[PDB]
Order: C-alpha cells, then sequence, then structure tokens
C-alpha cells in the first residue's frame, strides 16, 4: 500500500497479531503447526534433563 | 506536443493555487473615494510590515491618482 | 453494508434497522473467550486487573446508575420464574435496553449476570466478591463491539466459510449444504 | 446573490440542528479501533507535509511512528467526528477519549 | 413557452448593481465593495497559522487580475474570516481534513474591493500616446484603455508631426480625456476598455 492512510491499516486492523481469534465461533487459528507440536512432547517430557 | 505541456504550466490553475467556487454573498454597494484612499493606505501597510509586489507595485500608481498628481 | 452503528444497534447502509444490539449483548465475538472463565479470571486476577485498569477509567463514566437498575430487574426477575413466557410482566425491561453497555458500568446482558452471580454464590475463595463483580463488569464492558465494525461481512463469512466443509453425502431430512441452500 | 445568501443560510442552519452539544452526547468515551486507526492514518499524512510536530522526535523518520508518540503523549490536534445513521454527529477531541 | 424561458438566461447575464454618474462630475464610480465566500484548500504547513495560508495560496493570487465571478479587477481584500465546522467568536476553530489527502477545505468570508466598469459610463485617464489610427489611454494609472478612429469624432483631426491633436476648435487635448465606455475587452491576461468619445 501506497499512503500512510493504508500503513495505519495494515497495521493496526488487518495485522495478523489481531486476527489471533476467527469470528465464526471464537477459536484461535494461529499456532504451531507439526514438528513443533511433537518436540514439546519431548521437550516438556519427564524424561528431559 | 511541447505546446500540451505549456498550456498545464500557462494554466497552472490547481486547487491549491485557485479557491473552488466562489460566490457573491450580497449585492456590490458602492464606496467613496474617501474610503478607497483608507483602504488602500491600509492595504498596502498590512503587506509591507516573494509574491504581491508586482501587485502593489499597481496599487501605489493608483494611490497616487486617487490623490496626488503626476 | 450492515455495520455496527454508534448507538449499537446493527443498521444497514442506508439506515433502516436490522437490529438493536449485536446478538443481544453487543459483545464481540472474538473477545468473549474467557468472559465466563471466571476460575481463570480469578486465578489471575492482579495480572488481569492492570490490563483492564480501573483506576484510570472511574471519573469518565458513571458507574452506580446501571448497578442500581440491574438488582431491581434481578430481583424481580426471580420473583417471576415459575410463570411461563406469555405471563411474564413486563415492568422492567432489561439493562441493556435502558443504558449503553460503552457508557454504565455494570449494564450487562442478563445471561452474563445470571452465570456470575450462580459462581459468586457456589464459590467461597486476598479477592473478595464485591471487587471480582467489579472486574467482570469492567471487563463486559472492554469486550463490546466497536462502532464501525462489518457484521454483515462477518456473519457472511462465518456462514459460507465453514459450508465448504460439508459437501459430502448420505452418512430423512435434507442434509448439509442443499439444505442450507432452501 | 440572493439566491445563494439564501442557501448558506439553510446549510449553516442545518448543520447547526444536526450537531449534538457536548453535554448531549452519549456515544462511548473510548477510542474505538478504527478511530485509533484512522487518527494515526490522518496525523502521519500530515506530518510528512510539514506539518508542525508537537512531540521532540528522536531520529525517527518513519511518519507513522512520531504520530504514534504524539497519541501517547496527547498532542495530536484532531477532532473525530462520530456519525449517528440520521445525519447527525457529535465531536470528540483526541485529547478526551480513551486509548485501548 | 418562451416568457418564462429566457429568463434564466438574461438574468445569468445581467450585472446587478449599475455605476452612477456622481459628485456633478459626470464621471461613473467603478470601484465596488462586494462580500464573497469562497471554498479553499488549507495546506498542513499553514495548519498552525491559517490566516496566513488562505491569504498567501488563494486571495493573494487574485488581486490586480479580472474575476469571473466577481465581473472586474480585485484590488484588494479586508476582513478574511473563516467558517468554524463546529457550529457552537473564538479562536479554536477547526475545519475538515479529506480522506485521501492531508489538506483541508474550508468555507471563508473576505470582502473583495473590485474594479467594475461598465459600458454606458465616464472614465478619466491620461492619454498615454496617440498615433494615425486611435488615442491610447491609462485607467487611474493601472488600466490600459483605447480609443479608435471610428469612435473618433469627425470635427476632430489628428495633426501630424508621433503627432499632436486637434480637436474642434484647433487646440491640443492633453493627457486627462474624458470618454464614453465600450466593450470591455477581458480575454487576455491583460484587461482592456476599448472607448467612444461620441455621444
Amino acid at each position: 500500500p501506497q499512503n500512510e492512510n493504508a500503513r495505519a491499516e495494515a497495521l493496526n486492523l488487518a495485522n495478523t497479531d489481531s486476527q489471533y481469534l476467527t469470528p465464526t465461533s471464537g477459536s484461535p487459528v494461529r499456532g504451531l503447526i507439526q514438528d513443533h507440536i511433537s518436540a514439546g512432547v519431548w521437550l516438556t517430557s519427564k524424561d528431559s534433563f | 506536443m511541447m505546446k500540451g505541456s505549456r498550456r498545464t504550466g500557462n494554466n497552472t490553475a490547481t486547487t491549491l493555487n485557485t479557491p473552488v467556487v466562489i460566490h457573491a454573498t450580497q449585492l456590490p454597494q458602492h464606496v467613496s473615494t474617501d474610503e478607497v484612499l483608507q483602504f488602500l493606505e491600509s492595504f498596502i501597510d498590512e503587506k509591507e510590515n516573494t509574491n504581491l509586489s508586482s501587485s502593489i507595485s499597481q496599487l501605489k500608481r493608483i494611490q497616487r491618482d486617487f490623490k496626488g498628481l503626476p | 453494508g450492515v455495520h455496527v452503528s454508534y448507538d449499537n444497534s446493527i443498521r444497514d447502509a442506508d439506515g433502516t434497522l436490522v437490529q438493536f444490539m449485536y446478538g443481544g449483548d453487543a459483545i464481540d465475538i472474538t473477545k468473549e473467550s474467557h468472559m465466563t472463565q471466571f476460575e481463570f479470571c480469578l486465578d489471575n486476577y492482579y495480572a488481569l486487573l492492570k490490563k483492564y485498569n480501573p483506576s484510570a477509567l472511574i471519573e469518565h463514566l458513571d458507574v452506580e446508575s446501571a448497578l442500581k437498575y440491574s438488582k431491581k430487574t434481578l430481583k424481580y426477575r426471580k420473583k417471576h420464574s415459575k410463570e411461563p413466557h406469555y405471563k411474564q410482566s413486563v415492568k422492567y425491561d432489561p439493562v441493556l435496553a435502558k443504558y449503553n453497555p460503552a457508557k454504565y458500568l455494570g449494564s450487562v446482558s442478563e445471561n452474563f449476570q445470571d452465570k456470575l452471580e450462580s459462581f459468586l454464590d457456589k464459590n467461597s475463595k486476598g479477592v473478595n466478591e464485591k471487587k471480582f463483580r467489579a472486574l467482570m463488569q469492567l471487563k463486559y464492558m472492554r469486550s463490546l463491539i466497536n462502532p464501525g465494525e462489518a457484521v454483515g461481512i462477518i456473519a457472511s463469512q462465518s456462514v459460507g466459510e465453514p459450508s465448504t466443509q460439508m459437501t459430502l453425502n448420505t452418512f430423512n431430512v435434507t442434509l448439509g449444504i442443499p439444505r442450507l441452500r432452501e | 446573490p440572493e439566491d445563494f445568501q439564501q442557501h448558506e443560510q439553510i446549510r449553516r442552519k442545518t448543520l447547526k440542528e444536526k450537531a449534538i452539544p457536548k453535554d448531549q452526547r452519549a456515544t462511548t468515551p473510548y477510542m474505538t479501533k478504527y478511530e485509533r486507526a484512522r487518527i494515526l492514518g490522518t496525523r502521519a499524512l500530515q506530518i510528512s507535509m510539514n506539518a508542525p510536530v508537537f512531540v521532540d522526535l528522536e531520529g525517527e523518520t518513519d511518519p507513522l511512528r512520531i504520530a504514534m508518540k504524539e497519541l501517547a503523549e496527547k498532542k495530536i490536534p484532531l477532532v473525530i467526528r462520530r456519525y449517528l445513521p440520521d445525519g447527525s454527529f457529535e465531536d470528540w477531541s483526541v485529547e478526551e477519549l480513551i486509548v485501548d | 413557452n418562451e416568457n418564462r424561458e429566457t429568463a434564466r438566461f438574461i438574468k445569468k447575464h445581467k450585472k446587478q448593481v449599475t455605476n452612477p454618474i456622481d459628485e456633478k462630475n459626470g464621471t461613473s464610480n467603478c470601484i465596488v465593495r462586494v462580500p464573497i465566500a469562497l471554498y479553499v484548500s488549507l495546506a498542513p504547513m499553514y495548519l498552525e497559522n491559517p490566516l496566513q495560508g488562505v491569504m498567501k495560496q488563494h486571495l493573494n493570487p487574485l488581486v490586480m487580475k479580472y474575476n469571473n465571478k466577481v465581473g472586474g479587477v480585485v484590488l484588494g481584500y479586508e476582513g478574511l474570516k473563516i467558517l468554524d465546522a463546529d457550529p457552537l467568536d473564538t479562536s479554536e476553530k477547526l475545519i475538515k481534513i479529506t480522506p485521501d489527502t492531508p489538506f483541508g477545505f474550508t468555507w471563508c468570508h473576505v470582502n473583495l474591493y473590485v474594479w467594475q466598469p461598465q459600458v454606458g459610463d465616464v472614465l478619466e485617464g491620461y492619454i498615454f500616446i496617440q498615433s494615425a489610427s486611435h488615442i491610447g489611454l491609462l485607467i487611474h494609472d493601472a488600466f490600459n484603455a483605447s480609443i479608435k478612429k471610428n469612435n473618433i469624432p469627425v470635427d476632430w483631426t489628428f495633426v501630424h508631426n508621433l503627432g499632436h491633436w486637434v480637436d474642434s476648435n484647433g487646440e491640443p487635448i492633453d493627457g486627462k480625456l474624458r470618454f464614453t465606455v465600450r466593450n470591455v475587452h477581458t480575454t487576455g491576461r491583460v484587461v482592456s476598455v476599448d472607448g467612444t468619445l461620441i455621444s
């Protein structure tokens, strides 16, 4: 976008940080997906020292 | 051609240079020589406490006109 | 062109009125997640207090006018609960229809007030019950829908988009998308 | 000349009937996330056209980060005109609104 | 049919206030004061000094030039006053910023002193040249005028030396000459008053 009115709306209205919850039901849509999931079951395990 | 760009500069009337609309809000009420000469004494004094110097130079001839003599 | 107006009524673009509040409670969907999670809001009371910070805020909004009217509509409504809906007396219209939810503290949808009083009367736990009312009623006030919000596009994108997910066949009544297309 | 004088007089009377006075205004006292995203847009758009700036900008070259510094100090000289859908309106200075 | 058809055309072209001959001098009065209204664009560099901005952008390029709306040469202005967009006088007025651009547009009242020459009037100015085809003049030491040959009286002859003039009595005419106004020409960036000497 090519002016300052639109830069103030890609930072404050349509940025990704304000889009954490979707308005369909209020459920979150942003998070770690495949292998950061399967690494937290090993990192936060009880064997990890 | 080039003259199609010179008349963009010969016109040079943007919305920064010119007002958008002008409307007279009453009727033109005439004045007296004692009121013209009182005004030009104050209008020239206000601007002389750029542009406009080529204009004021034409007003001082009219200030010399209503009272003085070449 | 359906959007939240500044008097919290949902109106069309030409000004024709569609609803009088957004859903009856004027709450944004992306805000009401922990609004009824009262056990979470009590375990994190102090960390949630300097977010919904009330100290710099009690001079720009009336406080006691809506709390006074709410207890009339709460006491009068429990005296008439065994009656059916057509024998309900209409003395006390709800507090959202009398006070602006973003202007008056305590003006609160009557379903949130019932859940909040059911929590405080079955749970006796450095935090009072009086100051926990004051937090969860300011949290209702900060979770409201904003005026100008395009709730018409959102309501249409919240139906057409999960309907790209139910195109399937028989697993008696018309199912799925062809029912939704009627 | 008379048809304009009787036309401006209508227009300044119509816009007088639609101005809600400051004691009758009954909308939200918070800044509603779109007012914030346009005040910062319009103020940063004026700063880049050499408007006088009311904050000690410390080498900040982004015009938008300058206007976010003035909104933090309540120094922005703008006024929000909140329209109600009949055409009537309420004027709210940025100084008196509340920033979420 | 046509009685109330051309009235919205004829009254478009009839000028409003006619110039009177005054003070038993025979000369008309063409300087007039008209209050007008403008819709101007205040710029953000003049957002702290709004009155200097409306004068320097829109009012100063308007002086000593022919304006079509007031119908004359604008001499100067007096009493600039910005209309507030807040119908509450006061100092802290406020104007309305456009959405796309950072500029603001607003209404203003001002009094313009304009010079309004019209037909059938009397203007006395100095003769600056005279030749074998015309009599060229100034008006008020600023406004160019000319009297051509076909409106010179027949009883007046052009004696040749550049050349002097002979009236109906054998006298050179001075600079100050009284004449009656023909079509005022506009189309240049110079305002020209063509005139007549016959009655």
